[PDB]
């Protein structure tokens, strides 16, 4: 007989909330403590998180939670502007919602004197993913179950608009900014918008239905990585127009993808908690095999440090922490 | 932004490589790589739209079309007639009046086999009906055809026998033989010259290039005379014969090795082979093959030998410019480099190979176009034929079909600055 | 198998390549004669010729042969086929030889199809039934006279001696006649000079110089040939170039009557130049009249002449030809003609100066000139599909590509050994891998193509027209490789016409009234009679008028306004929003006077409400509720019948021309009903109620058209090619995960193309075909499996039935159900997306498949989201209800039964808080069963203790009403707190009344 | 083929991994070695610290790649030295 590895996560956070999605930040926003965003039901917290690396003041983990604010709604997607920024007196926090009512809420705070969100026209059905396509946080791209890529402004009017054959499940941002718009279809088609001429500039072809998730590499634009079927596959970009990587993902149905943001060779795929406690695996370049495989008794969302290679998920009144190092 | 590039071609940026609108029919690929064109394998490209592969003893043709996003095509297979000395798509031309997309409706073809029997279609898409025409040869090799306004033709033995073939509205097919050479200092040449008849002392040396002159010319170059006729819809008359045997080879001779002090011992083994007769904006244009056996390696030395055409007639000037190509020749069994001049008003003239086109000029015409390679330097990218279709030269490769280059994303060249030169020429400064 | 002569072809004349042609069986019909839907058919390319024997409703396994007859080419016309009770003799006849070959009968064959079987075995298994033995049944032409090259005439019969009679055009004019022995004996074979006159005769005028009653010229050269046998004398009918009908008598070795067929046609001049080889000649034995009939083609670059012939008999045992009716005919060159004396009907297979390939049929007798009508090809390939620079090319060309009727699947693979170069084969390869190797191919030519240091939106769809136009344009002249015909086929007994083209055969098909006149342009409409248009001649003008209006709504829409009425209809939008925004532009940009022509015919129409019924009520199939399905064959012999891959194959192009003409039918309908509607029903007769039945008719038109919509578009919609054995894993997944509607079918995939109707017809439809059998034979036809199969009605009858399964309005979800049992989760995703927005019922259902689809992904929260939508209608969609029942009733509430059926799905779910949920929804419910309360608490403590939360547990415990419960969860507890050392927990308990209890256990 | 052997590979990984947690460490090492599975006999004869079995396998593994796992693990256990 044999077994291929499993750990109980490096570290883990008790918690009175269960966790339907929590992230870090994409980018730095001048704070050593690491910003950390969870939501749910009942609340939807930011926090400042830090793990023992100098000084005995910190023993293990220290989670400082910034602020908590009352929900009575399960979020569904969250989107912080890509410009990202803590170091102010009073820092200015800009960042869309989505929830169960098919709407997008614009959510700014002003630290510790104000927290207000503006209604924003949804999809016909639930929206898929959103994210600020303008490199401050002024336009909104959303793509849902209606094939129907909208860009919206600050105000909650529609800017813009891009059909679909299928239901537009993933945008993504030019991290960096460059009126580059990546869509990730579920049929595993990969197209960019610039937003100037309103029209495609390049696309990525495969086949390999479902397509569930897709990830830039921080380090590297060019290099995509993604979840489709049941495996990660990996286009370096403008060379491919099919796959040029294809390894398996999980055991499990593989949900999302992201890449680490400390390297350019880190990244993790989330296997599906069905049945079975979720996989967690990180894998690495030209090495098939993931190097790390933990087990969660529930996993929803995964994300990575904003500087280092940590990965987290979030679950039943837990949050899991795995410390990814070299 | 540019237009798709080829890859070998992707380096060439002064013409711009683009698909017609029209790619080969797959059964063409099949046959090529069942019989290899580095075998005798003769593929047309017909400007009124059309194109055809010639192989073994098979015939394909196909539609040709520019096209805005893509274009119908027909495709059919035909046999080449038996009796084949050798197999050609040489002994079948059109005379198509159409150039459109839809080009398959002004088309009638004359064939030939090397007894000198015709087979004439009213269309290649009436299948169901022959005419059968014994033209005036026993069995005589017919080497050619070349369709001539009218809807008619002009069958050419290995001899260059040329004679009209014209179709009749009722359905028979007409011979009339061409009158063969007039001449300026042999004798009879008026009496009618046809191979299984009798003898007249007119010349009658072996066909080797032909031209259609759009300007109601037929040139033949020879390998010692050319000779215009003016062919009618029902009328031909031989305008002009040329005397070329001697003339144009010390000129070529001249052109290429005239240094040497040994010039009349040597003349006797230069053999100079024109290989065509094109014709662009100074006039018809003489695509010769020059070289010496005597001295080793082998060089084959090509000379454009340009004589201005005026529409009708070609001007006494002469103008040989010695030309090379590169010191390596391709060769589908035998060695080949051809010129083609797509367009009588293009500057222009392609040489191409199984491997590179080079898109030059004579060097003495009355304007210039940039020298550029256009490689295709691949498996499946030989060139399988070069012509024109819609004013654009158009070129048949192995397994990509039919690509034209277009003139354009070329550098600009500016008067300015050479005044300027003359301007700082002058003026001195002492003290 | 090649055959060697030992002389070849005579060069000089008009070529004998490039023929074809096919002989039907007469047993053909009734499940048990000797054959069913056989026949036989074979091309002949010069020296080769190749023979398939191919039957409609059964594959004959081993039935193709290539027999190399490689001296002579095979003379055009000359392969002839007669019946003996014991063998096939197949008599072929070329330039300068002449042969016999022996078959074997299939009666002989043994005749026994009483297992229900879909593939049977053909004549041919090996070099034993195929035979060129005997050099008397094959004789060489001798030298005296021999065979000129000047002409294609040759035929061949069995006399009613028994000799095989073998008529060639002689070169001197007559007809020589190769006599071989008949089937009972075998001597020399012998020689005969039909000429002018007898041996006597010829000596008398051997001294004189005679053509007409010595030897003749070659002005007599045969050109055609038709034989007819009475009693023992074979009459020979010959079409000369000097278009003269020659006749010669067998015995007597003379001809006996020319006649001047120029009397009975315009006589031009250039019918001389065509009296070579575009004149032609077809013989049909009427047995019910014992007449022969004459049809000849004098061919002529002006137009050719059709005229027949029936021949008399006198009392001298001489035929005379009578006109019977000589029907005028174009200069197009025919590639064929026949004529079917069981209906009067000739066919003709012309080929035009487009490679659109002309195809009519008239009746001689009916007319004087025939009005021909047309009958309509396969769309040869398209030209414009989007423009570069202009529009991205990539995704216009995959589709057209992909649109069948104009590219075919060797095509697309001799185009990916275009784009993937080398001199290899790329043939014979799985509709996955091969639509997979199309796109990586181009993507390689693609990638090859780039190398630019900036992209930009104009070079990519520019790089992109140029490689997606060379592999469609590669594929589109195959396709007209393709289209380039060969020969036409005809069987009267169970009525199908076929048409061998380059390589394939095709069949042609009847239409519908309404497709028919849709199809059909104005001017052959008016050369239809208004009796069969409809019952009455005003409600047949109301018709042809709503048609005319049809066609120039038709015509005046574009390509580009094409494009908008599908991205409009594929976006939420219902189509009556869109059609009439689609009319407001043509409105707008009507500077024609188009519509004032349409609102004019529209005017000119007494009573439009019985067109549009009709036009709908042909239409209209619809049968809700589903007690009659049948998902295997009822074994009752019908199974026999049908279901084949060729049928599957004719069905499913059926269909797909079928849906893509009258889903436009429907479009524009729905535009005309509007416009109309703008223009006012109260200026017409019947305006009363012309009113209100608009009204009522315009939604039925927006549905009508959404249900062609789909249908159309299924006809497209792709099937995965993959192994059956993968999907039957897949559904086994299924069935773990507690899914119903997972059942497994075994369905034969076709090496080739699949669409997902492709699918959904081989999985069912042959499975349902003897109930559907069963209704068919008692309604027409013959009741027993032995009927003569009436094809016309049965394709009818078909399509109705088709349309009731596929209608949406009803419980009707056979099709979505094979797409699930067939694992095309991404087809059916599209699926509910087109169907959910404007669906009728089983609206439950669609968030079913959808909901499906989504826990195979793997989404958990959505996915059971979409089973709460589908939980919604389980008692309230018609067809779920028909997959329960099973779970409702019984002696708790039927809700409360489904809460518990569905609490243990989501156990084989996973997830515990799911279950947790399931519970919190079910306790309203659960307010009836004590046992379902103690229950569903037990677990709510059993998860408390699950995550640990050790208080919790002891409140849900203090919650438990039964001792016994409390008892048995308290041993529960005490042991799983042992086990986990979580001792202050049972201390720290502060029970009372439960004292007794803890202290006991 | 390999997607068949892997396939396999991972089905009868999960499926042999409770077994695994919950002890029995002759039954574990006799069918891992006589089905030839490095990681496993690896993980067990460490937690086991039997460094004597350790080489033996090494040794019977040498063309298996027996060490590549081997220094994985050390790496995931932090005895660098």
């Amino acid at each position: 007989m044999k077994q291929d590895s499993a750990s109980n996560a490096t570290y883990t956070v008790d918690c009175e909330d269960y966790v339907h999605v929590v992230e870090f930040n994409p980018f730095d926003s001048g704070e050593a403590g690491s910003l950390l965003a969870y939501g749910g039901i009942s609340y939807v917290v930011i926090a400042s998180c830090r793990f023992q690396e100098e000084d005995s003041t910190v023993e293990g983990i220290e989670f400082k939670t910034l602020k908590t604010f009352h929900h009575g709604e399960r979020v569904v997607a969250i989107a912080w502007s890509p410009e990202t920024r803590c170091d102010a007196l009073l820092p200015l926090l800009r960042f869309a919602t989505a929830a169960g009512d098919k709407k997008i809420r614009i959510f700014t705070s002003d630290f510790q004197d104000k927290n207000e969100y503006k209604v924003i026209e949804g999809h016909s059905g639930y929206i898929n993913d959103l994210v600020f396509c303008s490199p401050e946080g002024t336009d909104i791209a959303s793509v849902g179950d209606d094939h129907t890529c909208r860009i919206w402004d600050l105000d909650g009017k529609q800017i813009a608009m891009f059909i679909l054959r299928s239901p537009g499940m993933s945008v993504a941002w030019h991290p960096e900014g460059a009126f580059k718009l990546m869509v990730a279809e579920k049929t595993g088609t990969i197209r960019f918008y610039d937003l100037t001429t309103h029209q495609a500039i390049l696309s990525l072809e495969s086949v390999q239905v479902p397509l569930m998730s897709a990830d830039w590499c921080v380090r590297n634009t060019l290099r995509i990585g993604a979840v489709a079927g049941n495996d990660w596959i990996i286009w370096e970009m403008p060379r491919s127009s099919y796959p040029q990587d294809n390894k398996p993902a999980h055991a499990d149905r593989a949900r999302m993808f992201r890449w680490s943001k400390c390297n350019e060779n880190v990244f993790a795929t989330t296997g599906y908690p069905g049945k079975m406690k979720s996989q967690i695996a990180i894998h690495h370049l030209a090495h098939p095999q993931p190097i790390l495989i933990g087990t969660a008794p529930v996993g929803s969302g995964l994300s990575w440090h904003r500087r280092l290679p940590l990965c987290v998920v979030g679950g039943y009144r837990k949050l899991f922490f795995w410390l990814t190092e070299m | 932004s540019r237009v798709y590039l080829h890859p070998a071609a992707s380096e060439t940026v002064n013409y711009n490589v683009q698909l017609f609108g029209s790619s080969l029919p797959v059964k063409v690929m099949e046959a090529l790589s069942n019989a290899s064109a580095d075998e005798p394998m003769a593929a047309c490209i017909h400007e009124g739209g059309w194109a055809w592969l010639a192989c073994n003893d098979r015939l394909i043709i196909w539609k040709i079309s520019h096209s805005s996003s893509a274009k119908l095509m027909v495709c059919k297979e035909l046999p080449l007639p038996l009796s084949d000395s050798e197999w050609s798509a040489d002994l079948v031309d059109i005379c198509a009046q159409t150039g459109d997309p839809a080009a398959a409706q002004s088309v009638a073809l004359m064939a030939a086999t090397p007894e000198g029997s015709s087979r004439y279609w009213p269309n290649i898409l009436h299948e169901g009906t022959y005419i059968e025409s014994y033209t005036e040869f026993g069995s005589s090799l017919c080497a050619f055809v070349t369709a001539v306004k009218g809807n008619s033709f002009i069958l050419s033995s290995e001899k260059n026998q040329l004679v009209r073939l014209t179709p009749d509205a009722s359905g028979k097919m007409n011979q009339r033989v061409l009158p063969q050479g007039q001449g300026m200092l042999s004798g009879i040449g008026r009496r009618v010259s046809t191979l299984f008849g009798i003898l007249s002392p007119a010349v009658e040396s072996t066909l080797c290039s032909v031209l259609w002159d759009k300007g109601d010319c037929f040139y033949t170059l020879t390998d010692s005379s050319i000779n215009k006729w003016d062919l009618d819809d029902t009328s031909e008359s031989q305008v002009l014969n040329w005397d070329m045997s001697r003339v144009l080879r010390e000129y070529i001779s001249d052109a290429i090795w005239g240094s040497e002090s040994d010039y009349d011992d040597i003349k006797a083994g230069i053999n100079i082979n024109y290989l065509s007769l094109n014709q662009n904006c100074d006039g018809l244009v003489i695509l010769s093959a020059a070289w010496h056996p005597g001295d080793n390696p082998c060089q084959i030395y090509y000379t454009l030998v340009t004589v201005k055409d005026e529409g009708y007639n070609i001007s006494d000037e002469i103008t040989v410019e010695v030309t090379q190509f590169n010191p390596v020749f391709q060769a589908r069994g035998m060695q080949l480099c051809q010129l083609v001049v797509p367009n009588f008003s293009s500057q222009a003239c392609y040489l191409y190979t199984q491997e590179m086109i080079f898109a030059c000029s004579t060097g003495t015409g009355r304007s210039t176009l940039p020298q550029e390679k256009i490689p295709f330097e691949a498996q499946g990218d030989n060139i399988v034929g070069a012509g024109s279709c819609e004013g654009w030269p158009v070129f048949f490769i192995r397994k990509s079909g039919m690509l034209t280059v277009v003139a354009r994303e070329t550098a600009s060249v500016l008067p300015e600055h050479m005044e300027e030169s003359l301007s700082s020429v002058s003026k001195s400064s002492r003290q | 198998l090649s055959l060697r002569p030992d002389v070849s072809l005579v060069i000089g004349g008009p070529k004998y390549s490039d023929c074809a042609g096919g002989y039907c069986y007469n047993e053909s019909g009734s499940l048990l004669s000797a054959t069913r839907n056989r026949f036989i058919h074979w091309t002949s390319y010069a020296d080769t010729l190749e023979l398939v024997e191919l039957s409609l409703d059964i594959n004959l396994l081993n039935n193709a042969v290539r027999l190399k007859i490689l001296n002579c080419s095979i003379l055009p016309g000359g392969v002839h086929i007669c019946e003996t009770q014991n063998n096939i003799i197949v008599l072929i006849l070329t330039n300068q030889t002449v042969h016999r070959l022996i078959l074997p009968h299939p009666s002989r064959m043994y005749r026994s199809e009483i297992i229900s079987d879909s593939h049977i075995q053909s004549i041919f298994t090996d070099i034993g039934k195929t035979n060129f033995h005997d050099p008397n049944n094959t004789y060489v032409i001798p030298a005296i006279p021999g065979r000129a090259p000047n002409s294609t005439a040759s035929t061949a019969w069995l006399s009613s001696d028994g000799e095989a009679l073998f008529a060639l055009p002689s070169v001197s004019g007559g007809i020589l006649v190769i006599k071989m022995p008949p089937r009972d004996m075998e001597g020399l074979v012998t020689i005969a000079e039909l000429k002018q006159s007898s041996v006597m005769q010829r000596l008398l005028t051997g001294w004189m110089p005679s053509s007409i009653r010595g030897d003749p010229g070659p002005a007599h050269l045969p050109v055609s040939l038709a034989v007819h046998t009475l009693d023992h004398d074979s009459y020979l009918f010959a079409l000369c170039q000097d278009h003269k009908l020659r006749m010669w008598s067998y015995k007597d070795q003379m001809c006996l009557m020319v006649a001047d067929m120029l009397e009975y046609v315009p006589v031009s001049k250039d019918i001389r130049q065509t009296a070579g080889t575009g004149h032609k000649l077809r013989l049909a034995y009427s047995d019910t009249l014992e007449i022969l009939y004459l049809g000849v083609y004098l061919h002529t670059p002006r137009q050719g002449q059709f005229c027949v012939f029936q021949l008399v008999c006198t009392e001298s045992n001489r035929y005379s030809l009578e006109h019977t009716s000589s029907i005028f005919t174009n200069q197009e060159t025919l590639i064929d003609f026949t004529f079917t004396l069981s209906s009067m009907n000739i066919w003709a297979l012309w080929l035009d100066d487009d490679n659109q390939t002309v195809m009519k049929h008239i009746n001689f007798e009916r007319n004087q000139a025939g009005h021909w009508n047309p009958v309509f090809v396969n769309p040869l390939p398209d030209d414009d599909l989007a423009i570069g620079d202009e529009q991205e090319p990539q995704e216009a060309y995959l589709e057209c590509l992909f649109a069948p009727g104009r590219f075919t699947i060797a095509a697309l693979q001799k185009a990916i050994q275009i784009l993937r170069k080398g001199s290899g084969r790329v043939l014979d390869l799985s509709w996955e891998e091969l639509k997979k190797e199309v796109t990586l191919t181009v993507e390689k030519e693609i990638q090859n193509a780039v190398v630019d240091y900036d992209v930009s939106q104009e070079e990519f769809r520019q790089i992109n027209i140029e490689n997606w136009c060379k592999f469609y344009t590669c594929c589109l002249q195959y396709q007209e490789t393709l289209s380039r015909p060969l020969a036409l086929v005809v069987h009267p007994n169970t009525n199908m016409v076929c048409l061998l083209r380059k390589g394939f055969l095709s069949f042609l098909a009847p239409c519908s009234s309404v497709e028919h006149l849709y199809l059909v342009p104005g001017e052959h409409l008016l050369t239809v009679d208004e009796s069969v248009i409809c019952d009455d001649v005003d409600g047949a003008s109301d018709i042809v008028s709503l048609i005319q209006c049809l066609h120039m709504i038709a015509d005046y829409i574009t390509e580009d306004m094409a494009y908008q009425m599908e991205s409009a209809c594929c976006h939420p939008q219902s189509p009556e929003r869109v059609a009439e925004q689609i009319l407001e532009d043509l409105i707008a940009n009507d500077i024609d006077n188009i519509m004032e022509n349409i609102q004019n015919k529209l005017q000119d129409i007494r009573n439009p409400i019985q067109a549009i019924s009709f036009l709908l009520q042909n239409m209209d199939y619809e049968t809700n509720m589903d007690m009659e399905q049948s998902q295997h064959n009822v074994r009752l012999n019908l199974s026999t019948l049908y279901g084949s891959v060729t049928a599957s194959s004719v069905v499913c192009q059926a269909i797909y021309k079928i849906s893509a003409t009258r889903f436009l039918i429907c479009r524009d309908l729905l535009i005309l009903q509007h416009l109309l509607l703008r223009l006012g029903d109260m200026a017409l007769v019947g305006a009363g109620q012309l009113l209100h039945s608009q009204q009522e008719l315009i939604p039925r038109a927006a549905q009508l058209l959404l249900s062609y919509y789909m249908i159309r578009w299924g006809s497209q919609c792709l099937a995965c090619a993959v192994p059956v054995d993968l999907l039957e894993s897949n559904l086994q997944h299924l069935s773990v995960l507690e899914l119903s509607d997972s059942q497994v079918e075994k369905r034969r995939y076709t090496s080739g193309i699949q669409t997902i109707v492709e699918l959904f017809f081989e999985d069912v439809g042959r499975k349902h075909f003897p109930q559907v059998f069963a209704h068919l034979f008692i309604q027409s036809g013959s009741s027993q499996v032995h009927r003569s199969l009436n094809w016309a009605d049965l394709i009818h009858r078909i399509t109705s039935y088709l349309l009731q399964l596929l209608w949406p309005s009803n419980p009707n979800f056979q099709f979505a159900e094979c797409l699930m049992r067939n694992c095309q989760y991404t087809q059916l995703q599209e699926y509910v997306r087109l169907l959910l927005p404007w669906c009728q019922v089983n609206v439950g259902s669609c968030h079913f498949m959808l909901a499906q689809c989504y826990l195979v992904a793997g989404e958990g929260h959505k996915a059971l989201d979409c089973f709460s939508q589908a939980a919604s209608e389980v008692e309230r969609e018609d067809f779920l209800e028909k997959l329960i029942r099973v779970e409702e009733g019984e002696s708790v509430s039927p809700r409360l039964q489904y809460y518990n059926r569905v609490l243990r799905l989501l156990e084989d779910v996973g997830l515990p808080e799911l279950v947790i949920q399931l519970a919190t929804i079910a306790i309203s419910e659960a307010s009836d069963d004590w046992r379902s309360q103690a229950a569903l608490r037990t677990r709510i403590f059993k998860h408390h203790l699950d995550m640990g939360h050790n208080s919790q547990a002891y409140d849900a415990l203090t919650q438990i009403p039964d001792t016994s419960r409390q008892l048995d969860c308290l041993r529960q507890l005490v042991v799983v707190l042992c086990e986990r050392s979580q001792l202050q927990d049972l201390v720290e308990f502060p029970y009372v009344n439960l004292h007794n209890e803890v202290v006991g256990i | 083929y390999n997607i068949l052997e892997m396939e396999y590979a991972q089905k009868r990984s999960e499926l042999l991994s409770p077994l695994l947690i919950l002890g029995q460490y002759a039954w574990a090492s006799n069918l891992a070695e006589k089905y030839c599975d490095f990681d496993i006999l690896v993980q067990i004869c460490e937690m086991t610290d039997n460094q004597s079995r350790l080489q033996r396998y090494m040794t019977l593994f040498a063309e298996q790649n027996f060490s590549d796992f081997l220094f994985r693990w050390y790496l995931e256990k932090g005895k660098r030295g």
